[PDB]
């Protein structure tokens, strides 16, 4: 109460309410799913449309040839962070002439996002990311949080009703490592579909897909390009 | 030489209870005379004057920046600045520009505002002060000026003799210098009055 | 209220924001360090909050120099940032003075950094405590521990986090001065299994690292085969 | 009182939510995107007959191929419009091509959360912008309409209303809109909707309308061209 | 007045209506949080610092538990109060002394080092954005003209030279003990300096120490370098005290 | 990075209360007295010197600024040390430019101006001291006071600290314009005795004097000598 | 330096500092402008009278450049800052474009200055509105108004300050092709507009005119009371 | 830190600036200070507050400051604040002189300072200066002049005015006695003593309790003088004689 307006004020329980409030920004975003096999990392996102005549918000963003992201929370914080990541990737190719390893980029995120959690008059980032990448150590899925913590994942879901998606993913995760790409994306879509109200369905208008792997640079699939992946949910 | 671009000469001289300060009147640019009534001596007090020779632009800037500082000083303190203290003020102003100096080498002449004791000094362009009990000179005919002062100056001169001596030292010195002269002005400073004269003088 | 800023003393001369940050470390699961004859061993009870996470996610053991390990408890983003401070300090020390930073000096320097965040309304205290461990032939084995107030001491054995006291009482049973790192890892694993509350928090990974004569003064993860044997020893000891 | 970058327990920035409330104080503006171009239409909201109507400009040209309709605190919109203008000309300078509608909208939207009182320059933005914006234009993707609000969120819309009567107007837009609608139908539709939602009787001086079409540059309708369209409506 | 308060005068270093600085007063209470007491005495030949050494945990490496610090080769110190604050103040002192030598070519006098640390502390009593350090510094050294010196500074930025002094929980009782003992002594000056120091501390705490429960540091006219006594050296003093 | 707002502001009745409260710290300070004789100035102050344990010589309340100027104060000691240091520095800055010792009045002005800054500038409180400043220049003695607002006053004689009101009336009925320095030292020490409590020794009062020869502290033996008659 | 956010949003989208700045404008002296056919006129109230005041030193009508002047209502010290910034800017424009500012250009400049002080740290908004008049290069006469928010509009006629509501009401009824057919009637329309609200009429209405190419002329109290009688004896009929 | 910032430079709900108003209360309590313009000069007359018996008397005045060759000022309010402002006035006057080589015109000096006071009410988060000032001067554009400024950064020209204690009463008396166009320095001096006599109603007026300065022209040069005590007693005498005349 006197402890919930400043990121520099610890509560008597050893918590920081501003960080916890920032995490609500991500819980209220639309759901997204990330998962991986031996060879590919996939992101799957539900796009919310303001009205019946609006397009649908971009949820998946290119970072580098080997890295893409899915977002949940404040879109403007998502872009700022995405632009930071892009820049860190360009720097590594300029200096070393090779891709920035995914776990190193995620580290740089943790460091950058921690800084404002500790200075008066700053605020946490109000965004959570799922990060799909491929490098020397294979495919990855990372998750980043407004707390500046991050996680290396077999699979993950964040956003509204993502608990259901998480439950699906736990149920099937022992199958993921050996899936071919279509099988893996189908799994991602099924997980994401669990977040939906019973009435509603996945369509080409509300689903966005991101894929990267050994043979394939980070590619985004929207609208008509998701149809191949949606037929086969059968 | 930067200091000879405009030419010119100032001197000051001490007498019993009086001081004198004098200057040529030419403002020229190398060979060309531009004007013949250029001011080089400026009041800093009822009984205290500063004479500046050297580059004409810096003669004027130093006189003006000096007056700025002196006016603030006098307003803030109760009082009229002492001669020795003006010297220090000027030295400090010149030495701030140690590495890009003003091209001027001033002389100061005055009476103490309480004791009426005579004071004269000069400074180099970076603010080294030099006080004497006879005379000081500055400008493009300093040697000519030294020759005249060393030979004519005598101690304890009354105002009239002081006037004739400084006048003859200036006229005859500048008449041996191409880029000084076109007139001489002389100020005699006494306890009870300032006498200001221009001299009959060569105009070549 | 007297507990909103680290630049405000309470009427009894306390700084509550530092105490509250300490409470964040005390809510964390337990990490321990044990100094022995020939090096230092660290173990962490690493709670697994989702089965979706990879093995090794959210490591609480770091290399901060080739000879120095760090073990943490508390808010993890704060700990990682402190590990970066420690790394930078070790790096600059080598660049300026031309040799590996001595453990004690490293501890004192990072501690003065932590301390600087306990004086001001402009910033908050770090929500972490951490241990630093090294070994060399010249300096022997050293284990230091730093808390959110910036206090730094050396130890024979140490524990931080929510089962701190229970861990210390088990550690006190060892004659660690005469034991080797190979013997001590088994005892670290044993103690983590004792203090773990298997009803209240369900699933953990044991994390182990060491630095000693046997690693030639390099801080390293305990190899997998040795960790699994230590776990098995711990589990059966729990009997 | 709390700081400008404070989150609420629902995970929103108080100042952004309050700025969103200020949009509701603006006059209604409408945008519609058709395959033949986009139209922007706005209620002027004249407060005195002594006020010159043509000095209310709530539709502005960004570049030849892009217009902008605004609603909310109009003085706040000025720096946003200037930034869009400057950005499209920088892009032309550097790349010798026109900037996309999406790209312009993005650049402007990157200003939105740049406020705060202990990161930035000696007197940088103290609060967000109290403005919503509709960018309508034509680029190589075809005709295009984008909406932006004080959160910095932006999105393409087939039709959209902003300001006081936007609920209402948005409902009528759902009803009348179809993918194959002509530009002239879109112009009539949006004048019809403004007519419903406006407090004042619509006429050719208390509204503005602009279009941008694949053939033709940004065009503000004249009094005369407006009167023509108003006849049927 | 009489314990009155307006506005933010208990949260930051502004004046209360009686002209007090409550935040400064609270920093003095912070000194006692640690629970320790320190004593320092000077005679003609030496100056001594004695403090408690409490190692409650067996798992501590007790060689790292000290409140005694070398500032320069010839200046020692005992710190009392909050530990990390104290360490900060010790580093500052080391920095001031080293800087002084580099600029001026001779060693900082103890009085000057104490005055410097006190002036730095003063700033925290007048600027609102940081708290005072909740600690107290006692410095010993030999001055070439004045002999052995004992100086102390506090969180108010007050400082003084002393015949003897103390800090922490039992400061007042130690001050009493020490005053009573100097009045007795001719030319108001201590002579058995290490014994007075330990005896003071033993009385005001009622303890009768083992050698591992105190630390002792000295400087002497014949040996001006700051020296910390070993356990055996301290034991010799405890035994010689026990036997009369 | 420092607070940028003033911590002293106007109350609804036009009072700057932080300054008034700084004056309350001065009023609770140990007593100080200053008397301007015809041929010099004396400054005297009471040491709040408890313990026989204090080394009285180790810190001084009566302090030199230049050869010809000295200070004493009432209020908070550490605040005073700041102002002593600044006053010294201001005096030397003046000397470097003008090559003449700073006149007493000019030094007071510049110090008083520093005290004014701390009533307005960001994130600081005023100084909790009043200064008495003595000097000799233009063949004449000066005695000035400078208060926590930065206001200053020239006095013939005054008192500050505990019991100052009485001390001032004690001097009112006791100072004359034609009075000598040695007698002034005597009446200054009596003014302190009016409010002392403790029995005075040369180790718990401090006296400084100012005349043609310059400013200096009296030695303990000199004070002892003046104390014999009292 | 002081970086506090001073103007911030409240619940329901208000900017309270700006609203409060507007309250400061409403307690200023009334000011009125009318755009004539080839003249523009500004009149302003009072403010206090006081026989011991040097009249010259407290005018509320101000030249910005030769072809543009302004009146304000609100905090007179705030105005003086706005006026001097606008004067500097008119000279920067002439420098880099070699034309005098249009009335709209300088208006737009004043307005965006105002807007900036509602969105920058460490500052409060300006507590003034302004009526800005002149002529464009092509002879078109102009009357603009700015307010603390930085909003601006062109007007045929307008009032700001205390009693602006009723003065604007009067102008809405009385501004016609007939009331501005000539110079004298335009001037009188302003004096009537004030005389409504102006307490001990009048006495204290400062007035100024600007003609195409002709620069600013202020009327003296002798030249004013000519128009006062010339309107007063007409309203008996 | 937001919690401790008293926010000195913001509006209240009626468009007011409280710190300015509060500073105006401080001024109203300070020593009364009046200014009077005549045909042959201008004067300032001020109540002394430095009046205890043991004070030394070392400067030529207490509240009259010389600003440059042609101008002087007096002040009412916080003294230390007034020293900062009068120092800044002197600097502004020398900066002009340096740049143009003529004296700063009176109104221009006043305006330059007022813009500094204005700034302190609009940004920076500091308390304003607790000072009002009366300025007297001569320049070649408007001759003899009298100005008044206050903490809002507002100023005006006056033929006569008063600040400080009993201001309203003093202005009332001036409204009635002052002759626009017809005052001389001698009659203005008389009116000044009349007004201070009425407005120092605690209690009986004395030369040790007032300061009077006059600004005149002589031989194309400004002369600024603080009247000696002899002249002040003499004028008080003439006022007391003049009241004997009042009835018959
Ligand atoms: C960090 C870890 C997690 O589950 N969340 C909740 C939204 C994060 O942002
Ligand atoms: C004399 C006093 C002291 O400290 N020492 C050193 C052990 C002495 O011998
Ligand atoms: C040090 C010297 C002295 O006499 N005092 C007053 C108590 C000190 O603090
Ligand atoms: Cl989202
Ligand atoms: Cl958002
Ligand atoms: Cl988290
Ligand atoms: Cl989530
Ligand atoms: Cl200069
Ligand atoms: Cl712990
Ligand atoms: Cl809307
Ligand atoms: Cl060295
Ligand atoms: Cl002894
Ligand atoms: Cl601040
Ligand atoms: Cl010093
Ligand atoms: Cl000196
Ligand atoms: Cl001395
Ligand atoms: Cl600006
Ligand atoms: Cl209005
Ligand atoms: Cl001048
Ligand atoms: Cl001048
Ligand atoms: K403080
Ligand atoms: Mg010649
Ligand atoms: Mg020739």
């Amino acid at each position: 109460n006197q402890y919930d307006n400043d990121v520099t004020v610890w509560s008597p329980q050893g918590r920081i309410h501003q960080i916890e409030y920032a995490m609500e920004a991500v819980k209220q975003g639309s759901a997204t799913v990330g998962l991986k096999s031996k060879t590919h990392a996939v992101l799957v996102a539900l796009k919310r449309a303001q009205s019946e005549l609006a397009a649908h918000q971009k949820k998946i963003l290119h970072v580098d040839n080997h890295i893409g992201i899915s977002i949940a929370g404040l879109t403007a914080d998502a872009r700022l962070l995405c632009n930071f990541m892009r820049q860190e990737c360009l720097d590594s190719r300029f200096v070393f002439d090779r891709p920035l390893p995914v776990s190193r980029l995620v580290s740089l995120i943790g460091s950058k996002t921690q800084i404002p959690t500790q200075r008066y008059g700053r605020r946490p980032y109000g965004v959570g990311l799922l990060i799909a990448g491929y490098d020397d150590m294979g495919p990855h899925i990372f998750q980043t949080c407004p707390s500046a913590n991050y996680f290396d994942c077999r699979a993950m879901s964040i956003g509204a009703r993502s608990q259901s998606a998480r439950t699906y993913l736990e149920r099937h995760m022992s199958e993921f490592m050996e899936c071919n790409l279509n099988e893996l994306v189908k799994h991602g879509l099924r997980a994401l579909r669990e977040t939906l109200p019973a009435e509603q369905d996945l369509t080409t208008k509300n689903v966005s897909i991101g894929i990267v792997g050994k043979d394939l640079e980070f590619t985004i699939y929207d609208d008509d390009d998701v149809s191949p992946f949606l037929e086969g949910l059968e | 030489s930067i200091m000879s671009y405009n030419g010119g000469a100032v001197m000051a001289m001490k007498g019993k209870n009086c001081v004198a300060i004098a200057a040529d009147r030419r403002f020229g640019i190398q060979a060309q005379m531009v004007t013949t009534d250029f001011q080089k001596i400026f009041p800093m007090g009822d009984r205290l004057y500063i004479g500046l020779a050297g580059l004409a632009t810096d003669v004027q800037t130093v006189a003006q920046r000096l007056k700025f500082r002196l006016n603030l000083y006098e307003l803030k303190e109760g009082r009229q600045i002492k001669p020795y203290t003006l010297m220090s003020m000027v030295a400090n102003l010149l030495y701030e520009k140690r590495f890009g100096p003003y091209y001027t080498e001033p002389v100061i002449a005055g009476l103490d505002p309480k004791t009426f004791k005579p004071f004269i000094c000069s400074l180099d362009l970076i603010g080294c002060p030099m006080v004497t009990d006879d005379f000081v000179v500055s400008g493009t005919c300093a040697e000519q000026m030294y020759g005249m002062c060393e030979s004519l100056w005598e101690p304890n001169m009354d105002p009239d003799h002081l006037f004739e001596t400084i006048s003859q030292a200036m006229l005859n010195a500048v008449d041996r210098d191409a880029v000084s002269g076109m007139g001489v002005i002389v100020h005699i400073i006494e306890k009870d009055k300032i006498t200001t004269r221009t001299l009959k003088a060569r105009m070549d | 209220g007297y507990d909103l800023s680290a630049s405000t003393f309470s009427p009894d001369g306390r700084v509550f924001q530092v105490e509250y940050a300490m409470k964040a470390v005390e809510n964390s699961s337990t990490a321990i360090g044990i100094r022995c004859k020939d090096g230092v061993v660290f173990g962490v009870e690493k709670l697994v909050l989702s089965k979706l996470y990879e093995e090794g996610s959210n490591k609480r053991l770091f290399n901060v120099d080739r000879h120095v390990g760090m073990a943490v408890a508390g808010l993890l983003a704060d700990a990682r940032s402190l590990a970066d401070i420690a790394r930078e300090e070790a790096s600059n020390f080598r660049s300026n003075f031309g040799y590996n930073i001595p453990l004690k000096h490293l501890a004192d320097r990072v501690a003065m950094y932590v301390h600087a965040y306990t004086l001001y309304s402009a910033v908050r205290p770090f929500g972490c405590s951490f241990m630093l461990g090294s070994y060399s032939v010249n300096d022997g084995a050293q284990l230091y521990m730093i808390d959110p107030s910036g206090v730094s001491y050396g130890y024979w054995g140490c524990a931080i986090g929510k089962a701190r006291q229970a861990a210390k009482t088990e550690i006190e049973k060892l004659q660690m001065k005469e034991m080797t790192c190979r013997d001590i890892v088994k005892e670290v694993a044993k103690i983590i299994y004792i203090v773990h509350d298997e009803v209240k928090d369900k699933a953990f990974e044991l994390e182990l690292s060491w630095v000693g004569e046997l690693t030639n003064g390099r801080h390293e993860i305990v190899p997998k085969d040795i960790r699994e044997e230590a776990e098995k020893y711990a589990k059966e000891s729990l009997k | 009182d709390r700081g400008v970058n404070t989150f609420s327990p629902e995970g929103r920035l108080f100042q952004v939510e309050y700025a969103i409330e200020a949009i509701k104080l603006g006059s209604t503006a409408i945008g519609i995107q058709t395959s033949e171009g986009v139209c922007l239409a706005v209620e002027k909201r004249i407060t005195s007959p002594l006020m010159e109507p043509s000095s209310i400009e709530k539709i502005v040209e960004i570049d030849a191929h892009i217009g902008c309709a605004m609603s909310g605190l109009i003085a706040d919109a000025k720096t946003l419009i200037d930034k869009a203008r400057v950005e499209t000309q920088n892009h032309w300078f550097t790349y010798n091509e026109t900037m996309t509608v999406e790209s312009v909208t993005q650049a402007v939207s990157n200003l939105a959360l740049q406020f705060g009182e202990e990161d930035a320059d000696p007197g940088a933005m103290s609060r967000p912008f109290g403005v919503a914006l509709l960018f309508g234009g034509v680029d190589e993707k075809g005709p295009q309409l984008f909406h932006m609000d004080p959160s910095g969120t932006f999105v393409q819309c087939d039709a959209r209303a902003i300001g006081s009567a936007s609920e209402g107007a948005q409902s009528s837009l759902q009803e009348v809109y179809h993918k194959s609608m002509t530009l002239k139908e879109a112009i009539k539709s949006s004048l019809i909707i403004l007519k419903q939602v406006m407090e004042e009787k619509l006429n050719a001086t208390n509204i503005e309308l602009a279009t941008v079409q694949p053939g033709q540059n940004f065009h503000m309708f004249t009094k005369e061209e407006l009167e023509e369209v108003i006849k049927d409506i | 007045s009489r314990g009155s308060s307006a506005g933010f005068d208990r949260h930051i270093t502004i004046f209360s209506p009686e002209g007090r600085l409550y935040q400064v007063e609270y920093a003095f209470k912070a000194i006692n949080q640690g629970g320790l007491t320190s004593v320092a005495v000077r005679g003609k030949d030496c100056a001594v610092i004695v403090t408690q050494k409490k190692v409650p945990d067996k798992l501590l490496d007790s060689s790292t538990v000290t409140h005694l610090f070398k500032i320069t080769e010839n200046i020692g110190c005992v710190m009392t109060g909050m530990t990390a604050d104290s360490r900060s103040q010790v580093q500052r002192a080391r920095y001031e002394a080293a800087n002084w030598k580099y600029k001026y070519g001779y060693e900082i006098p103890v009085d000057m080092l104490c005055k410097r640390i006190a002036d730095i502390s003063q700033v925290y009593t007048q600027n609102a954005e940081m708290r005072p350090l909740g600690c107290c510094m006692i410095l010993i050294g030999i001055d070439e003209e004045q002999g052995p010196q004992v100086y102390k500074c506090d969180p108010a930025g007050y400082y003084c030279g002393f015949k003897a002094t103390a800090a922490g929980v039992k400061q007042t009782e130690s001050t009493s003990f020490l005053e009573k003992k100097v009045k007795k002594k001719f030319d108001w000056t201590f002579e058995q300096t290490v014994e007075t120091a330990i005896t003071c501390l033993s009385t005001v705490l009622s303890i009768d120490f083992k050698p591992s429960e105190i630390e002792v540091g000295v400087v002497t006219v014949e040996n001006p370098k700051f020296r910390i006594l070993t356990e055996a050296e301290i034991d010799a003093h405890l035994v010689a005290l026990a036997e009369r | 990075r420092g607070y940028s707002f003033s911590l002293t502001t106007f109350s609804p009745s036009g009072k700057l209360v932080q300054i008034e409260y700084a004056l309350a710290a001065v009023a609770g300070g140990a007593p100080s007295v200053g008397i301007k004789a015809a041929n010099g100035v004396v400054l005297a102050t009471e040491k709040k010197q408890k313990s026989i344990l204090y080394d009285e010589r180790s810190v001084h309340k009566v302090e030199p600024i230049t050869k010809h100027i000295g200070l004493v104060y009432s209020g908070m000691g550490p605040d005073y040390r700041v102002l002593v240091h600044r006053a010294r520095k201001l005096a030397q800055q003046y000397y470097l430019v003008y090559q003449e010792p700073i006149p007493t009045a000019q030094l007071v002005q510049r110090v008083a101006s520093v005290m004014q800054e701390y009533t307005q500038s960001g994130g600081v409180r005023p100084f909790g001291v009043s200064l008495l400043i003595c000097g000799w220049n233009e063949g004449r003695p000066y005695l000035f006071q400078s208060d926590p607002s930065g206001a200053y006053f020239a006095w013939k004689a005054t008192a500050m600290g505990k019991n100052y009101v009485n001390g001032k009336t004690f001097l009112e009925k006791r100072y004359n314009e034609d009075l000598e320095l040695e007698d002034a030292i005597h009446t200054a020490i009596l003014t302190l005795k009016e409010s002392f409590e403790g029995q005075m020794t040369e180790d718990n009062i401090e006296v400084g004097i100012c005349n043609e020869a310059g400013f200096r502290r009296l030695t303990p033996t000199e004070v002892k000598d003046y104390l014999a008659a009292i | 330096s002081y970086d506090r956010a001073i103007t911030v949003f409240s619940p329901d989208g208000h900017l309270f500092q700006v609203e409060y700045a507007q309250e400061a404008v409403k307690k200023g002296s009334t000011a009125v402008g009318v755009r004539g056919r080839d003249i523009v006129v500004l009149g302003v109230e009072k403010k206090s009278v006081a026989k011991l005041q040097d009249e010259r030193t407290v005018r509320k009508i101000c030249a910005l450049d030769d072809n543009v002047c302004m009146a304000f209502a609100g905090l007179t010290a705030d105005a003086r800052i706005v006026i001097n910034r606008a004067r500097v800017e008119c000279q920067s424009h002439r420098l880099t474009v070699e034309d005098p500012v249009t009335v709209e250009y300088i208006t737009r400049y004043i307005a965006s200055l105002k807007q900036r002080y509602t969105q920058s740290n460490g500052r409060r908004p300006f507590g003034i509105s302004a009526l800005i008049v002149g002529f464009d290069f092509d002879g078109t006469p102009r009357l603009y108004q700015t307010d603390p928010s930085g909003t601006y509009h062109a007007w045929k006629a307008n009032a700001i300050g205390r009693g602006a509501k009723s003065v604007r009401e009067f102008l809405e009824k009385n501004y016609t092709d007939e009331a501005i057919e000539t110079d004298d009637l335009t001037i009188k329309l302003v004096i009537k507009a004030l005389l409504e609200v102006v307490q001990s009429g009048g006495k204290n209405i400062e007035l100024a005119v600007m003609r195409r190419d002709q620069s600013l002329k202020i009327l003296n109290p002798e030249e004013i009371e000519k128009y006062v009688a010339e309107i007063e004896k007409e309203k008996e009929e | 830190s937001r919690r401790y910032d008293s926010r000195t430079t913001i509006f209240s709900p009626e468009g007011r600036l409280y710190q300015v108003e509060y500073a105006m209360e401080a001024i109203g309590h300070a020593g009364t200070c009046l200014g009077i313009l005549a045909n042959d000069g201008v004067l300032l007359a001020a109540e002394r507050r430095n009046i205890h018996k043991l004070l030394d008397e070392v400067f030529f005045s207490e509240k009259i400051y010389k600003l440059n060759e042609d101008m002087a000022c007096s002040v009412a309010g916080i003294t230390s604040d007034a020293n900062v402002l009068t120092n800044e006035l002197r600097l502004i006057a020398q900066r002009y002189l340096l740049q143009y080589q003529e004296p700063i015109p009176c109104e221009q000096l006043v305006t330059a300072l007022c813009d500094i006071k204005q700034a302190y009410t609009q940004f920076g988060g500091k308390r304003p200066f607790g000072v009002s000032l009366l300025y007297i001067g001569w320049d070649k554009h408007y001759g003899f002049q009298l100005y008044q400024s206050d903490p809002s950064g507002n100023y005006g020209g006056w033929k006569a005015t008063c600040i400080g204690n009993n201001s309203a009463a003093a202005v009332s008396m001036l409204k009635q006695d002052y002759k626009e166009g017809e005052m001389t320095l001698k009659s203005a001096l008389a009116l000044a003593i009349k007004v201070l006599n009425k407005t120092m109603d605690v209690s009986k007026l004395s030369a040790e309790k007032v300061e009077i300065a006059t600004l005149t022209r002589e031989n194309g040069k400004t002369v600024i003088r603080v009247l000696k005590q002899k002249e002040v007693e003499q004028l008080i005498k003439k006022h007391e004689e003049e009241e004997a005349k009042a009835e018959r």
